[PDB]
């Protein structure tokens, strides 16, 4: 129950439960498959 | 008027509680969000990116050189480097992994340790990396080392080798601040055959080493880092 | 969810552990790519590492102090603690600062909490009960000049009155001018040859004038204000390397000269355990 | 017979071929794109010179020697004088751009050495003076020359200490930023595609640089016996999807 | 439910009262196996003997004390009570300890309650109003050094601020490293020849730094902290023999030498009533 | 603002009361339970196991 | 009696909060509204009317 | 809501920017009547300028 | 939920969301079209 | 009604109403029937 009118006044947000490290761990242009050779 | 009773704890301020508050700026409209590449949602997303370990810690002032593990041509049977696995201290401590682990009290999971070779292309080498699970001493010679988790690495076209320290543990969580009961083992590396340089070439070659966490990893019970402190408030 | 699957002996032409780090990727290698594993489940979600959780607890962001005393003959209230300000910022006490600067841009609502306690360091008959009045005073508004100016009327400016010993709590919407509060800024406010650098140019949020509403009693009373800040509804972009050296100034990246080696030197060899 | 290894990038009226690449990085996995209306604020129609600005400019070459500490360029600064890109830059009030960065360094199978090529969004530098000394404008706008981390401290300039990234963080952790290594034994180029990253939809191109490109030797250069002890490093950069807005009189900037 | 059924005379070949205790069983013999009984009902459920109930009331687990006084010239705040810690444990006051050690492994959430009262043993004009700040500080975190260190910023560490005379209450999830907090441990932290023994090796939970936030008044004020602990959501495994001798140390089973006979000697014969 | 009245007993701490409290460690995930033989639920379960009586108390 | 806990901020007066209050004049009937030309609803309505600029500020 | 619509070159007999202020009106002229604009949205309602808000603290 | 009986005791009103500047910006008797000549 | 998000913050648990002394009172491998001879 929100007792207040504005959105800033609500409690903390709830877990992204998004999670996708590939923008950080695999930003390569041509896709690399694990097990296939790195450099062909 | 509805009858109430107040409980113990009334009026306390707990920095970790999460409740509603009146907005000081009623009706204000925040700036629209635009798109920005790079959004982070979990610290677990970022500790999977690998970063360099200053393994060569033996210097006396911080230098680019403590990131370089040297290799000697023609040595046989001998040991390249050694370290315990207290990820919250020692070599690990300044790495991104080490640096985040320090915001939490407990960790569990597998670690990924990789070595990228930088010697001339016409050289060759075979190294053994060994993980020694808790309970034995840091290995003292390859024979001792080779009886635990190990990978023979053959230096080739493919420049890096990724060793995993699989989670070996009785207790399902360990402390990030070094603790005995909770200790994780040792990591050592030895010549399997030996580094060989081509003609017209000389000196030391170096390995770069990285650390990142496997998708396996768990961190819990947040706390304050020993890695930052201060004596007076800063000003502009 | 499985944390590890079962995997047995391998003798392949398909080697997942050989990679080329020069590419910039961190290949997702697992224990089961290089040893024989057994199934195990995660039993865990990664709840407490969510950025909302990481930045979502109250941190002390500021400690100031004001006193209640006879202003008779004081030529400069501001200077006597008859009242004090706070050029709002979050990077002055380092604990929360290192946490925020793990990101480049950050967007969130703030919830503040303000604790005020009184001290009577010299002989008083009693402890008086003072009401504090912290005024949010934004850029371009009348700066209070005395502790009882027309400014304190605060007819258009949000102000909260609470008692010393108690706590005040309110939350302010996100009020950055851009889409996200900037943590770093490699720019200037204009192409001037001598203008400042960094973030102190950007994010301007205005003061906070605190004062005691009470007139003076016979003794003097020191009131020390602690402001706590909790981020709620957090959004963070572009992770960066954590802060290694100590901080010197609110808004610049500068570190102190002849600082000490931040990497612990081995007591022994590279070979040491 | 496609290898990760050979590549061709054609952009405008200019083409680059590498026969020894190591894939390419696209920052944060996003490719440069123009500014959508839903994100727009300024009401002005923007100008998109296209092929006259989105081509490859090769900056002047550097020389890697055994004593090198590393070099740093800022964008869009490094290009402030390249052809029509630069003119547009000084003539509009606001502009926006992504880039393709191609760093080149070839040697032989007897050399060793490894450079880190990294892009840092919002790289705010530190004053070597400490305290709250600022870093004057000119110092953070080196132009095509870039900053040479092995040059001496100057007054009003930034600190040039490599183990600290010019800002109080450790060299070892720069790997959290989009980056690629050039390891003579593997690699001979590094290519990074940079999408536009800012907290505003479009900004000024002269008062704010939005990325620093940094090339840092990490494993020292080691040449074969009686080889000349140095290699040149060349940086070629191409603006991509550039848009300029708010045209007028032509900015005058310090120094 | 019947507590006793009706049963009459018996002349059988089936004797439920003869058993062999050497087997380790306690055969479930009832009044009706050996006398003639009448029906009666239980009227009772055994509600208040549930382990949740048994361990579920608040028990005092710790009394400490800190003082508010001028720290000017104090070389060791910790040593002056300017602040104090508490190496969290539950086995220091014996009442709750004997109750828990009826079990080998125990798992529960904790709810704490903290009462703080002030004393002014020597001449004061008044009673000041102090705010306490108890900081949960876990293993591997900055130990407060002075009563006003950066540590107290507690940007990532849960802390509660309440007033002396009041009570603070919060509950902490179960945070043992294993599946159940261990009550006994016949092991070491490693195979060392001189390492300690017992449980002090295992369960580590970290301190709790308490301090007064107030600066000093003219008199001195003693604040004494009492921590109460209530187990909620209890789970207990493997019952053991109750503690007979007195305790000597937090975490070892050791009893004092030349202790006294714990079994009451008869005043009379074996035959005595 | 809803009108309330507080009753006698407000603010007291009764060691035997059972109410909710804020968690100090929001979002923390406890270690999984594994199976352990021997769980006790009621003290009534254990007082049915017989134990020896020092009947010969005369020492 | 329903159990409550009061949070930080209890008793504060924030000049910008918006809550209900008891009416001091229970049951009073205000004067009827009549029609008046000119009602303003937003300050945004009025800043669109142009007014003169003292551009020649040099006096 | 659009804050500005897209508008291009103009060569007309219909001039929205010439008016007669003597009339007492403020003619509703927009950026797009005199320069070439691109679409943009308002993202804003004017909530905090309502007179209830202005006099309500 | 109003807890009180009288209307004066309720909280602040809610946004007009009325907005019509023409009574102030265009109170002319004969309608002026933008683009058509001001004075004919 | 839980007012709080985390499970640790809820009140005491509710009676096992489990109760099975046989793991403690009759852990014998071959089942003993009351009335039948203990040792056959
Ligand atoms: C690491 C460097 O980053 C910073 O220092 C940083 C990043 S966002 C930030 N804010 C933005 C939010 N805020 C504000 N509080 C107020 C408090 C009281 C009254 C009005 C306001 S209106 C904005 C505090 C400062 N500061
Ligand atoms: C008979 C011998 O057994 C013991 O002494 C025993 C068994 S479980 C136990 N805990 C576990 C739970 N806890 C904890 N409190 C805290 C209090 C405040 C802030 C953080 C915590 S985090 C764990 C108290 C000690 N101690």
């Amino acid at each position: 129950i929100n007792y207040y009118k504005d959105a800033a006044s609500t409690s903390s947000a709830g877990q992204s439960l998004s999670m996708d490290p590939s923008k950080f761990t695999e930003p390569v242009k041509d896709l690399m498959l694990k097990g296939a050779p790195a450099l062909n | 008027g509805l009858p109430t009773t107040t409980l113990p704890g009334s009026g306390q301020f707990l920095t970790t509680d999460d409740r509603q508050s009146p907005s000081a700026l009623p009706n204000y409209e925040p700036t629209p969000r635009i798109h920005i590449p790079g959004k982070v949602h979990n610290l677990l997303e970022i500790i999977q990116v690998d970063t360099l370990i200053p393994m060569n810690n033996t210097h006396t002032k911080d230098e680019v050189n403590s990131y370089l593990i040297p290799l000697n041509a023609n040595r046989q049977n001998e040991q390249v480097f050694g370290t315990n696995l207290f990820i919250g201290d020692g070599v690990f401590k300044t790495t991104l992994l080490g640096e985040i682990v320090q915001y939490y009290t407990h960790w569990s999971g597998s670690l990924r340790f990789s070595l990228m070779y930088t010697g001339p292309a016409l050289s060759s080498a075979k190294l053994i990396l060994a993980y020694t699970p808790p309970g034995a001493r840091g290995p003292q010679d390859r024979r001792e080392a080779m009886l635990g988790t190990h990978v023979v690495w053959d230096i080739g076209l493919q420049s890096t080798i990724v060793m995993t320290i699989p989670w070996t543990s009785g207790v399902q969580f360990r402390y990030t601040d070094p603790d005995t009961y909770t200790s994780a083992g040792f990591l050592s590396c030895w010549y399997q055959t030996s580094l060989i340089l081509p003609p017209e070439t000389t000196g030391q070659v170096y390995l770069l080493s990285f650390i990142s966490a496997c998708p396996d990893f768990k961190l819990r019970l947040m706390k304050d880092t020993q890695t930052i402190s201060q004596t007076v408030a800063l000003t502009e | 969810t499985v944390a590890s699957i079962s995997s047995g002996p391998k003798h392949t032409q398909k080697v997942p552990i050989l990679t080329a780090n020069e590419t910039g990727a961190t290949m997702p290698v697992l224990p089961s790519d290089s040893i024989e594993t057994r199934t195990t489940y995660m039993h865990f979600n990664g709840s407490e590492t969510d950025v909302e959780c990481f930045l979502g607890r109250a941190a002390c962001v500021h400690v100031t102090e004001i006193q209640n005393k006879d202003a008779t003959g004081i030529d400069n209230h501001r200077e006597a603690k008859l009242f004090n300000d706070w050029k709002i910022n979050l990077s002055s006490l380092v604990q929360l600062r290192k946490k925020l600067e793990l990101f480049t841009y950050v967007r969130f609502d703030s919830e503040y909490t303000i604790l005020a306690t009184a001290s009577q360091p010299d002989s008083a008959n009693y402890s008086s009960n003072l009401v504090v009045q912290a005024m949010y005073v934004p850029p371009g508004a009348p700066n209070p000049k005395e502790w009882d100016d027309y400014t304190w009327q605060s007819a258009s400016n949000p102000s909260v009155f609470f008692k010393v010993g108690d706590t005040s709590r309110f939350s302010v919407p996100y009020v950055g001018l851009a889409s996200a509060y900037n943590c770093f800024y490699d720019g200037y406010s204009h192409d001037d040859a001598e203008t400042q650098y960094g973030i102190t140019v950007l994010n301007h949020m205005g003061s906070m004038a605190f004062r005691i509403v009470n007139e003076h009693d016979e003794h003097k009373t020191l009131v020390k204000i602690r402001v706590y800040h909790r981020a709620k509804h957090v959004e963070a972009w572009i992770p960066r390397a954590p802060r290694a050296l100590p901080y010197t100034s609110i808004g610049r990246t500068n570190y102190p000269k002849n600082t000490e080696p931040v990497i612990k030197k081995r007591k022994g060899d590279i070979k040491s355990y | 017979g496609y290898s990760d290894r050979v590549q061709q990038i054609t952009l405008g009226n200019s083409t680059i071929t590498t026969q020894e690449a190591a894939n390419a990085v696209v920052c944060y996995a996003e490719w440069p794109e123009y500014l959508p209306d839903v994100d727009a604020s300024d009401v002005n129609k923007t100008s998109k010179p296209d092929t006259s600005v989105c081509r490859f400019y090769t900056l002047d070459s550097k020389t890697w020697t055994t004593g090198s500490k590393g070099w740093c360029w800022k964008l869009p600064d490094a290009l402030k004088d390249m052809g029509v890109f630069g003119q547009n830059m000084f003539f509009h009030s606001l502009g926006r751009s992504g880039y393709t960065v191609h760093v080149q360094c070839n040697a032989t199978k007897f050399h060793s050495g490894c450079l880190l090529v990294v892009v840092i969004p919002e790289h705010q530098l530190a004053s070597h003076e400490g305290g709250n000394v600022s870093v004057k404008y000119t110092f953070t706008h080196p132009g095509e020359r870039g900053i040479d981390l092995s040059s001496a401290n100057e007054v009003g300039g930034p600190v040039k200490d490599v183990l600290y990234n010019m800002n109080g963080t450790l060299l070892g952790n720069l790997l959290i930023f989009p980056h690629q290594f050039i390891n003579l034994r593997t690699n001979n180029t590094a290519t990074i595609v940079i999408p536009y990253i800012n907290s505003v939809p479009i900004d000024s191109m002269t008062r704010h640089n939005n990325v620093s490109l940094m090339v840092i030797p990490i494993a020292p250069l080691t040449v074969p016996t009686g080889a000349t002890p140095s290699l040149p490093i060349t940086v070629t950069i191409a603006p991509m999807c550039t848009e300029f807005s708010g045209i007028r009189s032509k900015s005058i900037v310090p120094q």
